[PDB]
């Protein structure tokens, strides 16, 4: 009776969010109309915790959709799980945000913020035991980082003691569409460091790398690149969903993974015999995050094996990695890779493993945000935008000292001895 | 007949207590439900083995228990298990969201919420009691709950039952078994406030029980069942003074003036054997001399220490089964020139023995062989502080750079109490130190 | 080496063997400490909902 | 690979070996607090031996055993061997001694002996030392138990009071003193080493019956003999005399071998110090393993009788066999525990 309460803005949050609950819902063996339809009884043992039991036994996902652009709403809605939602829990705007993060925290998503936090407080209020809250959206756009953030803050207000968990897609290096990610990115950024126990960053151009050198996809598509990160998703609340020798939530994950409140944003990671797994798992090319892990040390990570499997073969070769790399993990946290297994398996997966890296070498992403934040606003480039909804320039460079400050609590971190 | 109430915090304490009461009802012969053939006294009686249970007119014979976590997970399971006619609903109390591995969070956030609840339920069993004796309190020291909770309850208890002596049985941390980087600051921290409300506490650390399981019992991957069910058998051994006719710790007050001269140094050494395989085809039964030389290797230890490089300040000896006082005296005489083994000069070395005829009971289906003759040595041996240390260092490496200190300062925690309790393990430790080195 | 405090029951016995002979706080001061650190939280989390008021 | 850590950073032996692991391909070094390692090459002092085989799948090795001390320091080494049955305080190979508390002490034992010597007209030549004393200085040797136990009460710890040999075998040319040091490893199955090649180290002063004041012709330690020694290395480079010399000397001199005069005492020694404290320090059943070098000094009398003076847990090589010595501690000490990918130097002393 550990519920958490899902939350989903922008495109990117709405596309990413529908086809995680796509992915949970077949493995809990949940069909569109809401009504199980499974095999084993582990699958409804912890079911609780993202969906709420309605009358006739039908499930309905504490699942909140908002955008301040109708169109991504009806793309869910007639989607492969579009009618699985609950229709009160749509709330959009008509406006959009136009990429403008200003436009999405405090003009057009300010007049949504508060229908928002009206279907959040009948979902929280119907949880036996609240345990937090999850977001998924991108930093790059306007509503999912705008009004992503505000939403985030506000919640913070009403439920002060409950974990945040968020899903940030971050601005690639190389690949972009948007000219004033940096602006949005860094702006949400500060407000992630501050307002958030945990944050998993993704990155588009390693999915699609992934999608395309490794998967051998000759046209990705977001609906491919999408699917890797829900794969990912599932496996990162595997542990809070099934049942297992593992009995935790988020809070002890957060206890446990975030050796320093500021120092909270991870590198996911997903693989695909056992000892090959672990290597991929590893592997600088399964990373969810446009960051080497060989150019720092993780503080701390944590690692989920599903499918029946050799325990003590997982064991061993888990052990193996951290004995045979060292020099990449931190030697003042003891034991600070610890892992988990669960019996299930994903669909059409025999063997299946998920990474979750608390990195330093997360650091190089703030410092190329910082950069590039830094080339425009010297000029002062778009700013008028933002300026327009009634920023001042003070808040813009607030944001650029936190981030920076950001990264040097990573370097501090990265080369701190025994 | 002077009674014993056995109180279980968290994961740990309450999964181990019910492997505990599982042999406990076997021992005795009392059936799931609660009744027992044989007893004859009903509703009453003045028995030895109504230390641990009281009984109904009914003829249900009611464990002297309380369990107590601030999750509900665990203990539904005892309301829905085997025996869960056995224990009347109320002792067994169930917060909603449990202490997150925080010692902070279980001690002052939500230990406070619940403190009072678990006291008047404690305060219920007393009243049933006519010569309460003390408590045994089973925790684990790395959990939120087992760690946080249970060193508030010890404080309470020194307070409600000022007079009554107190037990601990202590899980140890353990990598190899599902541990959190955490653990060493929950471990310090609860021994810290714990130390002076324990009157004699045992040790057990996941290590050395995983490792006998999987060596001795061809386990590989020790599960907590299977470690659950060896500890309850040391356990079972340790308590079975309490719920049997005999002469040697009879009353909790005597373990520690039998193992503890020094009341700091209240930690003694268990060491089990024969640990034997039910999938062994056919055992060879050991001898008095052979099992009681296993009580001196390390591999048999609850702690993996070397005590040879120690000093003993007392040493126990708990024989189950077909065992004659002439073959130990013969095995001490002998295995006295073999091992190594300096007792303190203002101490004698001596062994203070106790048979049990009764031979020691396994659950059915369970890992381990129905052996005959089974032993467990309590020995107060400074080499146990290589515990500390290896903790005190895991403490240290973390602390230096303050990691993980911001969650337990958000619960009302000061850094002081980090430090506070890391001298006074640093004053344990050179306490041991004293004692067992020249 | 002599064996002595020999006892015998039907349940078992007890004995020693000597190989060689020799050469709290109160209720209230608890609640203060548990107080103490209420307070802190309090204080923590109207620093908290002050800056969000900000 | 495998990989190792380096705490006594002062060690010559141990700094080599370093290197040889290293040179293996199959090692590497990571630094003093990372626990995930395979060996250790621990500290001198308060080496924590606790905190070993605790790390899960990581066999560990050690370059230390646990209680060696006891054997390894003046004071103890008196102790162990006056308590224990197997060598006792009758024991002949080693010198009378008694252990002296200045300012569980034996000074009325050593007074009784002194003063029987005096009766008897016998030598009564002593000789105090302590672990304390460092760089050849510490040490004096008299007649007069009235001079030793003052020299003694200036001094701080523990000192022991050790019978002088008055009649040490003497070469020449040179009518000189001299002891031998004997390397011996003891792997974690506990066989004992004794490495072929030993070395005697000599005073390059004639040996003065006269006064030992000059205490250049009396203590042979090379560390002395540098500082004031006008003849040093006039005989031997260093002098530093090996076995192949010696063998030769006491066969031209004394129609003998190394092997049948002196070295069979000193292979039973070696045994009975070691043997003597198998129990107490054997690791064949602890979760950590451990091996270590000792070395060990002794004296020989004109009779060509064996003493043994100290054993040295921490010692050091001569320089032309620091190559072999230690690369056999890595045949025999660490790849027996850690093999690698697909003649004998050492004398193994029987059980
Ligand atoms: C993030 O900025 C982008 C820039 C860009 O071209 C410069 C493209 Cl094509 C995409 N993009 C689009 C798309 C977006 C906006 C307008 C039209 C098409 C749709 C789509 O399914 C996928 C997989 C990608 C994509 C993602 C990550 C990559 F590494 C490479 C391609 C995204
Ligand atoms: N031997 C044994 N040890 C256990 C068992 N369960 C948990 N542990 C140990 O306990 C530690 C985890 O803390 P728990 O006691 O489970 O947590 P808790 O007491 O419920 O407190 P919370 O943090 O609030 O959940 C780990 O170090 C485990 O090694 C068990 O069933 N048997
Ligand atoms: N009983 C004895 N009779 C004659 N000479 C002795 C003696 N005991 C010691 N010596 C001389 O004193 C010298 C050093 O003695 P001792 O062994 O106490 O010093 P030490 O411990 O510093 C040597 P190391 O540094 O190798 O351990 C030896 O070289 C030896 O010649
Ligand atoms: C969601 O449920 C999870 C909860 C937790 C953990 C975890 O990763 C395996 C989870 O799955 C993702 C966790 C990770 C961090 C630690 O290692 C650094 C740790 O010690 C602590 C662990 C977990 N503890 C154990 C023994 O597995 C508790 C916290
Ligand atoms: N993975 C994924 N990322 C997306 C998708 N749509 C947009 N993004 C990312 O988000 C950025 C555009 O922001 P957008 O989603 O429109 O934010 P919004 O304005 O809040 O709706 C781009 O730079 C992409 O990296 C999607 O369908 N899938
Ligand atoms: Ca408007
Ligand atoms: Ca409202
Ligand atoms: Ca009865
Ligand atoms: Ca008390
Ligand atoms: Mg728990
Ligand atoms: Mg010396």
């Amino acid at each position: 009776m550990r519920e958490i309460v899902h939350i989903q803005a922008g495109q990117c949050g709405n596309q990413i969010g529908a086809k995680f609950w796509e992915v949970i819902s077949d493995e809990h063996g949940i069909d569109p109309t809401g009504s199980y339809h499974g095999d084993s009884d582990l699958q409804l043992e912890r079911i609780n915790v993202y969906y709420n039991e309605a009358t006739g036994n039908k499930y309905v996902p504490r699942a909140i959709l908002v955008d301040l652009e109708p169109g991504t709403m009806d793309s869910v809605r007639s989607g492969p799980f579009g009618q699985i939602f609950r229709p009160d829990n749509f709330v959009f705007g008509q406006s959009g945000a136009g990429n403008n993060w200003a436009k999405g925290h405090y003009t057009e998503g300010a007049e949504l913020v508060d229908s928002v936090l009206d279907v959040v407080r009948k979902e929280s209020e119907s949880c036996d035991c609240l345990q937090g809250f999850q977001l998924t959206h991108s930093l790059g756009g306007g509503t999912g980082s705008g009004m992503g953030t505000l939403l985030i803050s506000k919640i913070r207000e009403e439920y002060p003691d409950r974990i945040m968990n968020t899903f940030s897609v971050m601005p690639s290096p190389k690949v972009s569409d948007t000219v004033v990610e940096p602006y949005n990115a860094t702006l949400s950024v500060h407000q992630l460091v501050e307002n958030t126990d945990e944050t998993y960053c993704i990155d588009n151009e390693a999915l699609y790398d992934i999608c395309f050198r490794t998967l051998k996809l000759t046209t990705p598509t977001y609906g491919d690149l999408n699917h890797l990160v829900s794969a990912t998703m599932s496996g990162v609340t595997t542990c809070l969903r099934f049942p297992g020798q593992l009995n935790a939530d988020l809070r002890k994950l957060a206890v446990n993974m975030v050796p320093f409140p500021r120092l909270h944003f991870f590198m996911p990671g997903f693989a695909p015999t056992v000892p090959e797994l672990t290597q991929q798992m590893f592997d600088s090319k399964n990373m969810m995050a446009a960051c080497d892990p060989r150019h720092g040390r993780y503080l701390t990570v944590a690692a989920i094996f599903r499918g029946r499997m050799s325990m003590k073969e997982v064991d061993e070769q888990m052990l193996n990695v951290q004995n045979k790399n060292s020099s990449y993990f931190v030697e003042w946290i003891p034991n600070n890779v610890k892992t988990a297994v669960c019996d299930i398996p994903p669909r059409g997966l025999k063997m299946s493993a998920t990474f979750i890296g608390n990195s330093t070498a997360i650091q190089e992403l703030f410092k190329r945000i910082s950069e590039q934040f830094t080339a425009m606003f010297r000029r002062k480039a778009f700013l008028h935008w933002y300026t327009g909804e009634g920023m001042d320039e003070m808040e813009f460079t607030e944001a650029e000292s936190n981030m920076n400050d950001l990264v040097s609590e990573y370097q501090q971190y990265q080369d701190a001895t025994a | 007949m002077r009674e014993c109430i056995s109180i279980h915090v968290g994961q740990a304490g309450v999964q181990i207590g019910n492997a505990c009461w599982e042999l406990y009802c076997l021992e005795h012969g009392i059936q799931p439900d609660g009744q027992m053939p044989s007893d004859k006294t009903i509703g009453g009686g003045d028995d030895s083995f109504n230390t641990f249970f009281s009984e109904t007119g009914a003829g249900k014979h009611v464990p002297r228990a309380v369990f107590v976590d601030l999750e509900p997970t665990v203990i539904d399971e005892v309301r829905t298990g085997t025996y869960r006619q056995l224990f009347h609903p109320e002792q067994l109390i169930t917060g909603k969201e449990d202490a997150a591995n925080n010692y902070a969070r279980g001690h002052y956030t939500i230990g406070k919420e619940i403190i009072d609840l678990v006291l008047d339920r404690i305060r219920k069993l007393a009243d049933q009691c006519t010569g309460l004796q003390g408590f045994l309190v089973f925790h684990s020291f790395g959990g939120g709950t087992g760690s946080g909770f249970t060193s508030l309850l010890m404080e309470r208890l020194s307070v409600d039952y000022g007079k009554k002596s107190k037990l601990e049985f202590s899980i140890y941390p353990a990598p190899q078994v599902s541990t959190a980087v955490v653990e060493p600051y929950n471990s310090i921290l609860t021994t810290h406030t714990t130390l002076e409300h324990s009157d004699c506490a045992f040790m057990v650390d996941n290590e050395a029980i995983y490792d006998i399981c999987r060596r001795n019992l061809d386990i590989e991957r020790p599960t907590y069942t299977n470690l659950n069910r060896l500890i309850s058998q040391i356990v079972s051994s340790i308590t079975a003074s309490l719920r049997f006719d005999g002469a040697l710790n009879v009353d909790l007050t005597e373990f520690q003036t039998n193992l503890v001269p020094y009341p700091r140094i209240h930690f003694p050494l268990a060491t089990y054997a024969p640990v034997i395989s039910a999938e062994k085809a056919y055992h060879e039964q050991l001898s008095v001399a052979e099992i009681t030389n296993a009580c001196f290797e390390p591999a048999n230890q609850m702690v993996k220490c070397d005590p040879r490089h120690g000093k003993y300040m007392a040493c126990c000896l708990l024989y189950r089964g077909d065992v004659v006082p002439k073959d130990v005296n013969a095995a001490i005489a002998t295995i006295k020139t073999k091992r190594s083994i300096q007792f303190v000069d203002w101490c004698p070395t001596g062994f203070k023995v106790g048979i049990n005829y009764q031979p020691p009971t396994v659950v059915p289906g369970g890992d381990l062989a129905k052996v005959q003759r089974a032993v467990c040595m309590l020995s107060n041996t400074t080499a146990i502080a290589e515990a500390w240390a290896r903790l005190d260092h895991k403490f240290d490496l973390m602390y230096a750079k303050r990691a993980f200190v911001h969650w337990y300062v958000g619960e009302g925690m000061e850094e002081g109490e980090f430090s506070e309790a890391r001298e006074d393990m640093a004053a344990l430790e050179k306490d041991y130190e004293e004692v067992g080195v020249d | 080496m002599e064996v002595i405090e020999l006892n015998k029951c039907t349940s078992g016995q007890s004995f020693e063997v000597i190989l060689k002979p020799p050469s709290d706080p109160s209720l209230e001061e608890i609640q203060k400490k548990l107080e103490a650190a209420e307070e802190r939280r309090k204080y923590q989390e109207a620093e908290l909902l002050k800056h969000l008021a900000e | 690979m495998y990989t190792f850590v380096v705490r006594d950073e002062n060690s010559s032996v141990y700094a080599e070996v370093s290197r040889l692991l290293l040179a293996t391909g199959q090692w590497k070094r990571l630094r003093k607090d990372n626990p995930r390692f395979n060996l250790m090459l621990g500290e001198r002092n308060r080496l924590p031996f606790g905190r070993l085989g605790h790390e899960p799948g990581l066999v560990q090795l050690v370059n230390y055993y646990r209680g060696a001390d006891k054997l390894c320091r003046k004071a103890s080494l008196v102790k162990l061997i006056k308590t224990s049955p197997e060598l006792s305080e009758s024991c002949t190979w080693f010198p009378e001694s008694y252990v002296i508390y200045p300012t569980t002490d034996e000074r009325e034992v050593f007074l009784a002996a002194y003063n029987r010597r005096r009766e008897g007209r016998e030598g009564n030549v002593w000789i105090a030392k302590s672990s304390a004393g460092a760089k050849g200085e510490g040490i004096l040797i008299s007649s007069e138990a009235s001079e030793l136990l003052d020299f003694i009460d200036e001094q701080g710890q523990v000192h022991v009071i050790q019978k002088y040999l008055e009649k040490p075998l003497l070469l020449e040319p040179g009518h000189r003193k001299f002891d031998i040091r004997s390397w011996v490893l003891v792997d974690h199955l506990y066989n004992i080493y004794l490495y072929r090649e030993g070395v005697l180290r000599t005073s390059s002063e004639p040996y003065n019956s006269a006064n030992f004041q000059d205490k250049t012709c009396h203590l042979t330690n090379h560390c002395i003999q540098k500082e004031y020694s006008k003849n040093y290395g006039r005989y031997e480079e260093g002098n530093e005399m090996f076995f192949e010399e010696f063998n030769q000397y006491l066969m031209d001199a004394l129609n003998t071998t190394l092997e049948n005069s002196i070295l069979l005492q000193i292979k039973h020694i070696i045994r009975s110090c070691l043997m003597c404290i198998e129990p107490a320090i054997s690791t064949k059943h602890l979760h950590y393993q451990s091996f270590q070098l000792f070395g060990f000094d002794f004296m020989v009398d004109e009779e060509l009788k064996v003493w043994l003076i100290e054993v040295n847990g921490a010692p050091a090589c001569a320089q032309k066999l620091y190559a072999e010595l230690c690369q056999g501690i890595v045949d025999v000490a660490i790849s027996s525990v850690f093999p690698l990918a697909d003649t004998s130097i050492f004398i193994k002393l029987h059980h």
